[PDB]
């Protein structure tokens, strides 16, 4: 739950995440580092709120990249959802 | 309205890039009377998205004759695409003032083909390719499209000539 709200992933319940789940929690990441993105460059954040840069992904996928990453299986195979 | 401005100073000593700070200072001068120093603060807002920013600037260069300056901001304001509009005309006519400025007025026309002084522009930039462009106008009424159309023809014409009677015989009827 943390991790959703932070705009990271988790690891051992998404284990058991399906393709809308995992299309959820990664379009979350890029809405969660956009907004965040968006107030820097506005001058919104203070330095003072920075405590942790460097463990945060400032970097936000692109939409068909989304797809692309959900699309792919963990061992390598066309995801059978995505196909 | 003092009280206002003392905030946003507040919040520019501090939050030092602070762009929103130093537009809303832009503002208030704006509000105030001062737009030397209004137009110095939207400056320092664009050195640290802002479509009013970018406005107050340009027109401001624009007036003073300036033409490579407002193409310098509204270029800017366009590739940063970060929520702006008007720029493409600034570009088009700081490139006028020819084969560059041929790129921004055709896509101004494939924005909108009944832009008139947009037409004229492109001609001025600027026989065969008139006439197809006057078909593609006149193919989608239109006096002006069949007039400067059947000039390029001319300039290159039969077919426009006969166009041109055409027009002449409807405005008599």
């Amino acid at each position: 739950i943390y991790a959703t709200l932070s705009g990271n992933l988790k690891q051992l319940l998404p284990v058991c995440e399906s393709w809308e789940d995992t299309v959820w929690a990664h379009f979350k990441v890029m809405v969660d580092s956009l907004v965040e993105q968006e107030i820097r460059a506005s001058i919104i954040s203070f330095n003072e709120a920075n405590e942790l840069p460097r463990e945060y992904l400032e970097a936000n996928w692109t939409l068909d990249s989304v797809f692309e990453e959900l699309q792919a299986t963990d061992k390598k195979r066309v995801l059978e959802e995505n196909r | 309205i003092q009280r206002y401005v003392e905030n946003a100073q507040n919040s520019a000593s501090s939050p030092r890039e602070k762009s929103m700070k130093g537009f809303l200072f832009a503002r208030l001068y704006y509000e105030a009377k001062e737009y030397e120093l209004a137009k110095r603060s939207v400056s320092s807002y664009i050195s640290v998205r802002d479509p009013k920013a970018h406005r107050f600037l340009g027109q401001l260069f624009e007036i003073e004759g300036n033409v490579e300056k407002a193409v310098g901001c509204y270029k800017r304001s366009l590739e940063l695409n970060p929520t702006q509009k008007d720029l493409t005309l600034r570009i088009a006519e700081l490139i006028c003032t020819d084969g560059r400025a041929e790129y921004w007025v055709e896509r101004a026309s494939k924005l909108f083909p009944g832009s008139p002084e947009i037409y004229r522009l492109k001609e001025q930039l600027l026989w065969n390719q008139l006439f197809d462009l006057i078909q593609a106008e006149l193919f989608a009424n239109d006096v002006y499209v069949n007039l400067k159309l059947v000039d390029l023809f001319l300039s290159n014409l039969e077919e426009a000539v006969l166009h041109c009677l055409k027009p002449e015989r409807r405005a008599l009827r």
